[PDB]
């Protein structure tokens, strides 16, 4: 089985550096070209770097978006490929995947998340969403002005937790809602934000 | 660089029907080796992309014969026969004839299901939030299909523009519906300028629009 495992992702400030690593098994590493591809909502999939093999003198190829700031390298003694990223910008945010090439980009790792922001870690402000439509009653919690992702919301059956939106401020916001048949209506939302060491239980009347 | 144009962004299909995705390149993809390095990827929800078809028409290991690729030069098509739930995801076209290697914007293959009207709710800002100097007003649309819905905010007898943000869930794995939040964010000052807050929803499943409102301070 082909196995690709990326690591090294995380949170960094604009202008700073970060090195990603990939470790591969299941093909003769030294015989195949390796690539990094990233994914963001705004740009979709973007191939960013390739490194070839001994017969190509380990030549490197880059998208214009990263040439000269990013460096791809490989260690054939460790079946490892690296991406050294310099002068990171908010536009570099996304999921970074390691790939090998035989037919195309034949297998991809799970990916490593890179987040680029000058925002300080901040725990959410949690506000109740308090009151029927097609028999249903809805209540929820607004989880406002936190950084970074993620939050987890739990309730003490019709739960929707919306994708976070990044605000002008650089802080995220989302709502988590409970839909119950009105006749089946003390609701408490438990909001966990690991990065800020914050846990809020909020009563919704 | 070579721009890959795929259509549509979102493609509804009924289970067991045929789906067809189109991709165009801005440059011929015939390589000097005489091969056409045009490929398709599938990305299922929460997963990495997987190679589906390479060199126009060759199914990758484990890809069933329901998937059929065709085309030449700059114009390509993927045909998926007898669509199954395992086929739903985002399909990407790609070229690797020319460096830089490039991708289309993706086509979400979505389950086409019967129309479902949203259940709609409005939530005033909490007394706690207003003590912080901001007012978040939330409109909630639950369990609708298709994804298109018009959410219009109304303050008193009139309309709002450019101060709201929508967030939409992924198509639900069990009921194949969407849910949506629309959040109107105002300073406390701007919130206290008006008495009546309303969100009006227009959707295929509603014979007429549904309005949910509150009076500030009720
Ligand atoms: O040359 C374009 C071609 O590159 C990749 O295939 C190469 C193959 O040409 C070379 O001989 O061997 C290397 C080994 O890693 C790759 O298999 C792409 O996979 C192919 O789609 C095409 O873009
Ligand atoms: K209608």
């Amino acid at each position: 089985e082909v196995k690709l495992e990326e690591s090294g992702g995380g949170l960094v400030q604009p202008g700073r550096s970060m090195k990603l690593s990939c470790v591969a098994s299941g093909f003769i590493f030294s015989d195949y070209w390796m690539n990094w591809v990233r994914q963001s909502p705004e740009k979709g999939l973007e191939w960013i770097a390739q490194i070839r093999t001994n017969p190509y003198n380990y030549e490197t190829y880059y998208s214009d978006s990263v040439k000269g700031r990013f460096t791809i390298s490989r260690d054939d003694s460790k079946s490892s490929v690296y991406l050294q990223m310099k002068n990171l910008r908010s536009e570099d945010m996304g999921i970074y995947y390691c790939t090998w090439s035989h037919y195309a980009l034949d297998n991809w790792g799970q990916g490593t998340s890179v987040t680029v922001s000058s925002a300080s870690t901040k725990g959410p402000s949690v506000f109740p969403l308090a009151p029927t439509s097609g028999g249903t009653a809805a209540l929820g919690c607004l989880v406002k002005d936190y950084f970074p992702e993620p939050v987890t919301v739990s309730w003490n059956s019709g739960v929707h937790t919306f994708p976070a939106v990044l605000q002008s401020s650089g802080l995220y916001s989302l709502s988590s809602v409970v839909t119950v048949p009105s006749s089946s209506l003390t609701y408490i939302c438990n909001v966990n934000h690991k990065p800020s060491n914050t846990k809020v239980d909020k009563k919704v009347e | 660089d070579v721009v890959m144009t795929q259509t549509p962004l979102s493609l509804p299909v009924s289970l067991g029907d045929q789906a067809s995705i189109s991709c165009r390149s801005s440059q011929s993809l015939v390589h000097s080796d005489g091969n056409t390095y045009f490929h398709w990827y599938l990305q299922k929800p929460g997963q990495s992309p997987k190679l589906l078809i390479h060199r126009i028409s060759n199914r990758f290991s484990g890809v069933p014969d329901r998937f059929s690729g065709s085309g030449s030069g700059t114009d390509f098509t993927l045909k998926i026969s007898r669509v199954e739930a395992e086929d739903l995801g985002v399909y990407f076209c790609s070229q690797s004839t020319h460096i830089p290697w490039t991708f289309g914007g993706g086509t979400k293959l979505e389950l086409k299901r019967t129309v479902a009207a949203p259940s709609v709710f409005i939530f005033p800002p909490s007394d706690e939030q207003l003590k912080s100097g901001t007012a978040s007003v939330v409109c909630l649309l639950n369990n609708f299909y298709p994804r298109e819905a018009k959410v219009q905010w109304k303050v008193d007898n009139a309309l709002q523009s450019g101060n709201s943000q929508e967030s939409v869930t992924e198509q639900d794995s069990k009921d194949s519906t969407y849910s949506l939040s629309s959040t109107l964010t105002l300073s406390k000052a701007d919130y206290e300028k008006h008495k009546v807050y309303a969100c009006e929803v227009t959707h295929q499943g509603l014979s007429s629009p549904v309005t949910k409102s509150f009076n500030r301070g009720e």
